[PDB]
């Protein structure tokens, strides 16, 4: 029996747990996954890792995750694991909800799966979940706020971060790029395509290839949108117009 | 069991010299309803203990089977070791308590006859664990008609041989027919010896009835 | 070898190797003797020390009123089987208000000591006892071992050097019967005694006795209560 | 790769074995036993002068007539000392009545071999301890004092060590142990012989002492009363 | 008595892929062809039933499969991996049928059936399915294709193909599938499909082919199939 | 319905002295209007220096008995000794109240000597509540052994009386005329009376005879 | 039963009867009431005997317990919530105990009421009993947080003997204690009925 | 459920899986904790934000009690769960009991569930070490320190994490009741010691206080570099 | 039998209960307090079986401070109340229920001023006043009467006032002293408790 087993929950003689760190490299290989914070909203922006000319689109989005009245994620990793942690997700969002008859704050929403994952790496004797997730909410606490999610059960708030393929490379681009405080959503969608655009592998960039959402507070009401194709088209383009008038 | 449904009447017992006699009615009541007229209450645990039961007989038959297999368990190992009339005293004693305390009851009065070293013995077991030894006994109505006869006779002669036991007990069944309601003119005599356990065929105790013209 | 990890693998020859192992425990511990005549059961056990700073080890334990044991091998594992024989005769005393045939313990013990060797994970017990009883049959000396079979002996002896023993016993197997209860017992100590080296025998600190028979119930005499049984001694010859 | 319920060609498990090896790194600790009552040393091991004096416990009270010294992973043996505790006190419920040396450290011994992997409690052992004990009181059998390890033996000793040094301090008690021994003999001795196996010198805050006698109950010594003791060096 | 392993069998490699996943996606690589097509007015699902010998009865046992009056199944890889997956399925849609008294949504059923999949790459003593699953359905009046696989994602087709000659058989149907087809049309591009990868002749006893309608799902009879072989 | 309990009767007393002590009981084992047994002693042997007497359910008192008896050999393996007086109370106790909302039907009476050598007895409830005392008596006819105990022994209500020391002579006389009394009036008490005396030596019966009806 | 327990300048005071009774008939006369868990500790017993006994002893296990793995003792406030908390333990039950618990710690002198319900406070003076309304009467009038030990005990003796004198269920001999800084000091255990001829005159 | 055994005793004598725990550690964040006179104070490092990231999520300073407050290093994942588990263990210490929790026991509780992750089945021990402060009801000051094996001890002064070796032998250095006199220097104290192995700057350093008798304080990146120029207005010219 | 009072206005709530614990005829304490402290302005005032009260009570106390400890900040005095009513309505049709009748008081800093009523069967309502116990049906009238919406502390410690008078007057059971504490924008404050 034990001849067989993998021993996934054991420590490595440096102190490093290997599932973890392999799991790791799971993230590295799917789609490119950023977050933005701005001062009058948050948003998401990630790559199609599904693109065909024979695929149906019948859902509102492939990556991005519906999960709170107030709050959605992002994923980075085995899509069929992060099914089952958005569910979850979605899950511990009404338990809050039924139990203090008001929408669960983002840090904690996070915290519960967090402690979820890294269960997975201490006991049981099983896989870890090989996704990162990028959260993205407003509570009345914080106000708009961006997280994000390792596999070993470890969280983060950022005001901008990248997870997936050349997400290093991403991150010191934004590390220039982004004026804290000064941040409009409009600016920061414009920060995305940028970003998207050096990043991605294709080069050109496309409506197909990429998914943006975003989340601000109107009217009183925490007001969440997957951005049409149409809307897309334009975000590329103005960026696309804009690198026609970088020479002389 | 909760409500018994099918009752046997009061077993006898007495201890002569070289053994011990017991006896019981071959009666089943539904109620007041004499419904099996023809069935045995008394059984032969081994070569040296014997059992008669009052009470409901599904609750007799069910420890029949167990006392049974107990007696088959034993007799494979064929070890020299056999349970003697105190061991199955001891054990029923056990299992009629263990019941008792889950409020799940044997409805059983037992009397247990054996011989064994030389020493006879006869031993009391009830629905809620009461046990003890007497020279004598008696359930049910046995105990207010049948014991009584018992102990004054056992008084002016306390060792009795195996014809003194037989004709004391035919004497005690005839009491138990004329004076309980549930009880039947055919009866069953088992005996513990040094030659092991012999229970009798169909018997009827002596009935007289010329009081019937004493009124008037 | 990959055949010796556990108790669920068997060897191509036939055999489990980790049943083997742990009969390798008893050996491994100090001697000890159980003889019995027409009346009376005896064993005699050879206490050790790892230090003459600390006492000797305990090689007699009770189980009940007429059944006593000598211990041989791993201790925690010698008290979790002691339990469960004085568990077993508490139970049957209980119950039937008699003592339990000594027969049918140790076949409780074959029956115990079976399971742990069929599943994985689990092991056998590294202990190896010798057991004196008194029951309808008369005396009994018992020998258990980490494979759950066992003996019924006229005399045994297990432990470190005890071929040594077998052998003076096998000589003087049918003058048991005939023995008086102080006769006996120099024999078990005269076995015990071809045990250890020429330079060393059989002192009243190393040496612990028990009886049950007809007579008594089983009694564990160790110190000053073992010394009139070693006086009254033939000495050590070669 | 085998499991921890594994017997090895010689006879023996390789886990408790394994746990006899964990004591070899510990400190070393020594009890005697005078016919006047027993006494328990041991060395602190001071690794920094930051770390506070008296926050290192590797002699404890069991209960007012019993004490136990440690020696091995301290992690472990305080789960032992803990159940001991609750074992005296249950007793003393049980059976209004004080336990025995004997009992306490058999009552002890009870839980040396029970780990396991399979066909066993979600929440039970997957390892010995590795843990060695010293159990010195005084019952109605007079002054006692018992020595136990890991595979779950236990026996009286006159005088033992255990710990790192454990066969340098056992034969300097072998050559220095009379059965008839005083009580501030005694004590002497345990620290005559504590500082000659260890690498620190005998500081009054280095190591800490305990008796336990019949007229009086289990006491630790402080630190005035340790700096009597060592002006008799 | 028994009692089974409650580790993984399914680990990250220091490449970060889960190489039993990718041992389970080379089974269904290897099973038999299988092709779906949606066609605006319907669904249609068609499979290789070649058993390869006269002896067997090709009545007894069928791949494409009813889970509900309106969902459909065929499979690429084991078969009887499959029938796990079939009753698995039909059990889910009955569960959802008694709860809410609504046909169940085709891609509800796909996400609850690939998280029956995603279990059997995490839990404990077990391999994942060797299966790749095409379901068709009819609800709200519009069709659905669906493909779930060994690693518990699902994906929403135009048309796609399974099996032996996977790649060519969706280079083939992206030239020759257009959206807006009839019913009737998406079975014979669907048995030409077939036809790309079969080798051997074609009878109606060596394929089976279902359709989903506004009617509902059924197989297609015997005598169907041989009036689209011509 | 059912009833797990039956009355037996019976009654049990004990007395402290300074070297010795007594359980004395009748030996009528009844059920309703009709008498079990005659020969049913009360008094049990569970060491050298303790005797237990119980009184009450028949079938509680047999169970109970077998259990200390068990209880009396696990201790001794264990702890290496016999059960001292004093510690076979504090285990009833415990005993009892595990049943505290399914009670055994018993009055129990310890009788037996404490580690210094003088006589001690403990007197219990069906539930478990305990305390040493000189004398005390349970059962059926404890009320009827109890005051002329409490004038003799105690020397209540009394002037000028010089309290004289209890010996052994005049407890069992005691005994004796209490249950003489009890046995005139409580239907319950009669056939037999037997007195367990607990001394250094060790235990002594002695049987006087009881009214037969 | 009787039981009374008040505080004042010099300490806590405890006093209790000697009565044990079944239905109308009396099994005890000797009883005793307090529980003594500790040198600082101390538990009075109401209601039934058994369930009185058996958890404040296990209460006495735990304040045990406490010592050995602190080494420091138990407060009378955490003494008191144990018990507390094993009431709680078994509600709905049919348990019936009413004990105070008395101590000198830390905060000073202690007092706390236990009850079957769970019931906890703190306060000056308590009674528990059959008797309690009578002890009550006596201990209000009479009484002052400037009091002398000798008059303390006075009121002790006067409320308990007074209690008995009315109370068929409380009767026998008073057991008065004294809580000192240092710890407790068992006053005497004097009977009732010579009290109450003496008071009579 | 997961029966498998994960440490487990080495030939040497070693619990790898502990020894491993406790390399996690080492490469984990600085910590370090100092006692005071009146007050107690942590101070955590190795920050290394990236500026781009809300460092209000990522404190290592957390507080488990009104009284109770702890600073961990090494996995920052594990640390949360014992974190969450304290703070549970100390509202249930309110509970069953009306006192609230002393320093020593919630460093006890801490201790003792590290320990029981070492010797249970189907789990591996914890990556963490931890820096419990906080004050007893009669006010005298604490300082404890735990570890993956389960063994905690009070420290005057302690540092955890990568550079504690540096760092202890500074404390060691500079730990007298010239440097404690006042409530500023023992602050002072721990950010000499701190900024004398990161890599640094002020904007790395977050450090609490907590006085005798009020509310755990957080400090501002203000006050904390308005001491940063107190020492290197005294390093240039001293 | 007890008796619990509170009376919200316009940037505050002032609370009332009874200082008596009561054993079957005999007054125990004078000087009980029935008042909770969850959070720094989160007062909960229990009432009803003798054990079960504080035992709850207790509970969620702990469990609001270990929401504090958990995450840096408050629960909300809806939230709170929420959580409360959770417990006993998951406990109704138990083996053991909990037959306590509370009233939360509680000061936000959005919403502002709260006050919360509960029956033992769990049913949560929001109240501008309330009051539990039999003395309710004495006072409760005289709350309808005199209150207004925009009632100022000064007025409402003498509406109070009113309704305790009544209870000394008009009620069979003996309630003399009173703990009163106003919740607010700075916290929880002691007020001299009202004694008769
Ligand atoms: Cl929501
Ligand atoms: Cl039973
Ligand atoms: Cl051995
Ligand atoms: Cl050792
Ligand atoms: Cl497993
Ligand atoms: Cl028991
Ligand atoms: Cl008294
Ligand atoms: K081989
Ligand atoms: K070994
Ligand atoms: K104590
Ligand atoms: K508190």
């Amino acid at each position: 029996s034990r001849r067989y087993d993998s021993r996934t929950t054991i420590f490595s003689p440096e102190g490093r747990l290997y599932q973890v760190e392999y799991a790791m490299e799971a993230i590295g290989h799917a789609g490119t996954c950023l977050g933005i914070l701005a001062n009058d909203g948050v948003l998401l922006a990630a790559e199609r890792r599904n693109i065909h000319k024979l695929l149906d689109e019948v859902f509102f989005s492939e990556k991005i995750y519906k999960l709170n009245e107030d709050m959605a994620c992002s994923v980075a990793g085995i899509t069929s694991d992060a099914n089952v942690l958005t569910n979850e997700l979605r899950l511990i969002a009404q338990r809050y909800l039924l139990q203090y008859q008001e929408p669960i704050p983002c840090e904690q929403l996070v915290t519960a799966l967090c402690d979820i994952k890294q269960a997975y790496t201490q006991f049981g004797g099983k896989r870890p979940f090989g996704v990162s997730l990028l959260y993205i909410g407003w509570d009345k606490h914080y106000g708009f706020q961006l997280y994000q999610s390792d596999p070993s059960g470890n969280y983060g708030g950022w005001k901008a971060t990248c997870i997936g393929n050349n997400s290093a490379a991403a991150v010191s681009m934004l590390k220039q790029d982004y004026k804290e405080g000064e941040m409009t959503l409009k600016s920061a969608l414009a920060l995305a395509v940028k970003v998207l655009n050096k990043t991605m592998d294709v080069s050109k960039l496309s409506a197909e290839k990429v998914e943006i959402a975003t989340l601000t507070r109107e009217s009183g009401k925490t007001v969440i949108r997957v951005l049409k194709q149409k809307e897309v088209e334009q975000l590329i383009k103005k960026h696309e117009e804009e690198e026609a008038k970088a020479e002389r | 069991t909760q409500n018994p449904m099918v009752t046997g009447t009061s077993v006898l017992g007495v201890k002569f010299d070289g053994g011990v006699v017991i006896a019981a009615d071959m009666l089943g009541s539904y109620g007041s309803l004499a419904r099996f007229r023809n069935i045995s209450r008394i059984m032969r645990v081994n070569d040296s203990t014997m059992l008669g039961a009052s009470g409901d007989y599904a609750d007799f038959q069910y420890l029949k089977q167990v006392l049974g297999q107990m007696v088959i368990d034993e007799e494979l190992l064929g070890d020299g070791h056999s349970y003697s009339p105190r061991a199955i005293h001891s054990w029923l004693t056990r299992a009629m308590y263990s019941r008792r305390s889950k409020m799940n009851p044997l409805w059983n009065t037992m009397v247990i006859g054996g011989y064994a070293d030389g020493e006879s013995f006869l031993g009391y077991v009830d629905m809620l664990g009461v046990a003890y030894e007497a020279p004598s006994l008696a359930t049910g109505y046995g105990a207010y008609l049948a014991q009584p006869l018992l102990r004054e006779v056992l008084e002016k002669q306390p060792v009795l041989s195996q014809t003194e036991a037989r004709e004391l007990v035919e004497r005690c069944m005839r009491v138990l027919y004329y004076r309980d309601a549930r009880s039947y003119n055919r009866f069953q005599i088992a005996t513990v010896t040094e030659k092991g356990v012999e229970i009798e065929g169909p018997l009827s105790a002596q009935t007289n009835w010329d009081i019937a013209h004493m009124i008037s | 070898n990959q055949y010796d990890n556990d108790v669920t693998v068997w060897s191509p020859q036939g055999r489990i190797h980790q049943i083997e192992y742990a009969m390798e425990a008893v050996k491994q511990g100090s001697a000890t003797v159980g003889l019995k005549s027409k009346t009376h059961a005896v064993l005699v056990a050879l206490k050790r020390a790892q230090s003459e700073l600390a006492a000797h080890q305990k090689k007699i334990l009770h189980v009940d009123n007429h059944i006593g044991i000598s211990i041989a091998g791993l201790t925690a594992d010698a008290r979790l089987l002691c339990n469960f024989m004085r568990q077993e005769c508490l139970d049957s005393r209980f119950v039937f208000d008699r003592p339990l045939p000594v027969s049918r313990l140790v076949s409780l013990i074959g029956s115990k000591t079976q399971i742990p060797t069929q599943r994985y994970g689990r092991r056998p017990y590294g202990v190896g006892l010798l057991i004196a009883g008194y029951d309808d049959m008369g005396p009994h000396i018992f020998q258990t071992c980490p494979s759950a079979n066992y003996f019924d002996c006229r005399a045994m002896s297990i432990g470190a050097r005890s071929q040594s023993a077998r052998t003076y016993l096998e000589r003087h197997m049918s003058e048991f019967m005939e023995c008086n209860l102080d006769e006996l017992v120099k024999h078990g100590l005269r076995a015990l005694r071809e045990t250890l080296p020429a330079e060393q025998d059989l002192t009243t600190k190393n040496v612990s006795i028990g009886i049950v028979g007809k007579d008594l119930e089983f009694t564990i005499y160790d110190d000053d209560d073992v010394s009139p049984f070693l006086d009254g001694l033939e000495e050590r010859p070669q | 790769d085998r499991g921890v319920n594994t017997f090895s060609p010689e006879g023996r498990l390789f886990q408790v074995e394994y746990a006899i090896e964990a004591i070899k790194l510990g400190s070393t600790a020594i009890g005697i036993q005078t016919s006047e009552g027993v006494c328990l040393a041991v060395e602190k091991r001071i690794t920094s002068p930051l770390m506070e004096p008296s926050s290192i416990e590797k002699i404890v009270e069991i209960d007012a007539h019993i004490g136990c010294a440690m020696s091995g992973l301290i992690a472990d043996a305080k789960t032992l000392i803990d159940k001991a505790r609750v074992e005296t006190q249950n007793h003393w419920f049980t059976y209004n009545e004080t336990m025995t040396v004997e009992s306490v450290t058999q009552a002890v011994s009870n839980l040396a071999l029970q780990f396991g992997e399979e066909d066993a409690d979600p929440g039970a052992m997957s390892r010995p301890f590795g843990v060695a004990l010293l159990f010195g009181g005084v019952d109605e059998k007079g002054p006692q004092l018992f020595h136990m390890d890991p595979s779950g033996t236990f026996v009286q000793c006159d005088a033992r060590a255990i710990g790192s040094a454990s066969e340098g301090a056992q034969s300097s008690l072998q050559e220095v142990y009379h059965k008839s021994m005083t009580l501030k003999e005694a004590i002497k001795s345990s620290l005559i012989i504590l500082k000659q196996v260890m690498e620190e010198k005998l500081n009054a805050t280095n190591i800490e002492l305990a008796t336990v006698q019949p007229g009086q109950n289990f006491h630790m010594f402080t630190k005035e009363e340790l700096e009597e003791v060592i002006k008799d060096i | 008595a028994k009692r089974g392993y409650s580790f993984s069998l399914t680990t990250f490699s220091p490449s970060g892929k889960l190489v039993q996943i990718e041992y389970a996606l080379a089974a269904v690589a290897g099973g038999a062809p299988s092709v779906g097509i949606k066609a605006a007015n319907g669904v249609v699902l068609a499979t290789e039933k070649k058993q390869k010998s006269i002896l067997y009865d090709e009545r007894s046992v069928h791949k494409v499969e009813p889970i509900t009056k309106h969902i459909g199944l065929v499979y690429s890889g084991m078969g009887p991996d499959y029938r796990v997956l079939v009753h698995r399925a039909r059990k889910l849609a009955q569960q959802y049928y008694l709860v809410y008294q609504e046909p169940i949504p085709t891609a509800q059923l796909v996400q609850r059936v690939a998280s029956v999949m995603q279990e059997y790459t995490q839990s404990g003593g077990v391999r994942p399915f060797g299966v790749s699953l095409l379901i068709c359905g009819w609800n709200e009046g519009r069709p659905y294709l669906f493909q779930s696989d060994p690693s518990g994602a699902y994906f929403a087709w135009k048309a796609t193909a399974m099996g032996k000659n996977y790649v060519n058989g969706k280079t083939f149907l992206e030239k020759r599938y257009n959206e807006d087809l009839e019913l009737e049309d998406a079975i014979h591009t669907a048995i030409l499909t077939l036809k790309e990868s079969f080798e051997g002749q074609m009878t109606e006893d060596n394929i089976e082919v279902g359709i989903c309608n506004e009617a509902g799902f059924r197989r297609l009879t015997p005598t169907e199939v041989r009036d689209y072989l011509a | 319905r059912f009833s797990p309990y039956a009355f037996n009767g019976g009654t049990v007393l004990a007395i402290a002295g300074e070297d010795f002590s007594i359980v004395a009981s009748d030996t009528r084992l009844s059920e309703g209007f009709s008498i079990h047994t005659r020969d049913s002693p009360k008094c049990y042997k569970l060491t050298d220096k303790t005797v237990i007497g119980c009184s009450g359910f028949h079938g509680d008192c047999l169970t109970l008995t077998k259990i200390i008896e068990a209880r009396l050999k696990m201790y001794k393996h264990s702890n290496n000794k016999a059960m001292t007086t004093g510690a076979i109370a504090a285990m009833l106790s415990t005993i009892l109240y595990s049943r505290r909302f399914f009670p055994y039907y018993v009055y129990n009476i310890i009788g037996g000597l404490d580690e210094e050598g003088k006589g001690a007895v403990y007197s219990f409830d069906p539930v478990g509540s305990y305390q040493r005392d000189s004398f005390k008596a349970g059962g059926s006819a404890s009320a009827m052994l109890q005051p002329l105990l409490d004038n003799q022994v105690g020397f209540k209500n009394m002037q000028n009386v010089e309290h004289v020391p209890l010996t052994l002579d005049r407890a069992m006389r005691l005994v004796k005329d209490v249950f003489i009394s009890a046995a005139e009036r409580d239907v319950y008490t009669g056939d037999a009376l037997r007195i367990c005396i607990v001394t250094k030596e060790g235990i002594r019966e002695e049987t006087v005879p009881l009214r037969k009806d | 039963t009787t039981t009374l327990a008040f505080k004042f300048q010099h300490g806590v005071i405890v006093a209790v009867d000697s009565r044990a009774t079944a239905g109308s008939y009396i099994s005890s006369l000797r009883m005793n009431k307090v529980i003594e868990i500790n040198p600082y500790l101390l538990g009075t017993m109401s209601g039934c005997a058994a369930d009185c006994q058996y958890w404040e002893r296990l209460l006495a296990k735990e304040c045990r317990l406490y010592y050995l793995r602190n080494g420091e003792r138990i407060s009378v406030s955490a003494a008191s919530k144990l018990l507390s908390n094993m009431m709680l333990q078994y509600r709905g039950m049919g348990l019936s105990m009413g004990s105070m618990i008395c101590g000198w710690d830390k905060k000073g002198p202690g007092l706390y009421y236990v009850d079957d319900n769970g019931t906890r406070l703190s306060g000056q003076m308590f009674s528990t009993g059959s008797g309690n309304t009578y002890a009550y009467g006596v201990m209000d009038s009479g009484y002052r947080q400037d009091l002398s030990p000798e008059e303390a005990y006075d009121l002790g003796r006067r409320a308990i003997a007074y209690a008995t004198h009315r109370d068929n269920y409380s009767g026998g001999v008073v057991n008065m204690y004294h809580m000192k800084e240092d710890g407790w000091v068992k006053v005497e255990s004097s009977d009732v009925s010579d009290l109450l001829y003496k008071y009579g005159e | 459920s997961y029966d498998r055994a994960i440490t487990v005793f080495s030939p040497d004598g070693h619990l790898f899986q502990v020894e491993y725990a406790q390399e996690a550690v080492k490469k984990g964040s600085t910590a370090v904790g100092v006692r005071g006179k009146d007050i107690v104070v942590l101070g955590v490092e190795k920050k290394s934000v990236a500026k781009l990231q809300d460092e209000r999520t990522v404190r290592k300073i957390c507080a488990l009690d009104d009284n109770v407050c702890m600073a961990f290093a090494g996995l920052t994942a594990d640390a949360r769960i014992v974190i969450n588990r304290a703070r549970v263990e100390c509202q249930s210490h309110r509970l069953t009991v009306e006192d609230p929790v002393t320093v020593e026991y919630i460093t006890r509780y801490i201790a003792s569930l590290k320990q029981r992750y070492t010797q249970s089945n189907g789990r591996r021990p914890f990556g963490i070490s931890a820096l419990i402060v906080g004050f007893d009801f009669d006010g005298t000051p604490r300082l404890y320190q735990t570890d993956p094996s389960g063994t905690y001890h009070a420290w005057k002064a302690n540092a955890i994490g990568r550079g504690a070796k540096s760092v202890r032998e500074f404390l060691e250095k500079n730990y007298t009741d010239d440097a404690i006199e006042t409530d500023d220097l023992t602050i002072k104290l721990v950010i000499k010691a701190l900024l004398e192995v990161v890599q640094s700057g002020g904007k790395n350093i977050e450090l609490a206080v907590m006085r005798r008798d009020q509310p755990l304080k957080i400090l501002n990146p203000e006050e904390i570099e308005k001491y940063v120029a107190e020492i290197e207005k005294e390093k240039e010219e001293n | 039998m007890e008796y619990l009072i509170g009376i919200q206005g316009p940037d505050y709530v002032l609370v009332a209960s009874d200082r008596v614990a009561a054993s079957n005829i005999v007054q125990m304490k004078d000087d009980h307090d029935k008042m909770f402290k969850m959070s720094e302005k989160i007062l909960l005032l229990c009432v009803g079986e003798a054990g079960d009260t504080v035992q709850f009570a207790e509970y969620i106390q702990k469990n609001v401070q270990l929401y504090k400890m958990r995450n840096g900040y408050e629960l909300s005095p809806t939230a709170a109340a929420n959580f409360t009513r959770r417990n006993l309505a998951d406990c109704l049709r138990s083996r053991t229920p909990y037959h306590v009748n509370l009233l939360l008081a509680g000061y936000d800093e959005h919403e502002g001023p709260a006050l919360y009523y509960m029956d033992y069967l769990a049913a949560l309502a929001k109240a501008p006043f309330a009051a539990h116990g039999y003395g309710a049906f004495l006072t409760l009238s005289i709350l309808d009467r005199y209150y207004t919406p925009t009632i100022s502390r000064e007025r409402a410690v003498e509406l109070l006032r009113k309704c305790l008078e009544e209870l000394q007057k008009r009620f069979i059971l003996n309630l003399p002293t009173f703990s009163v504490r106003v919740i607010d924008k700075d916290g929880i404050h002691n007020l001299e408790n009202i004694a008769f």
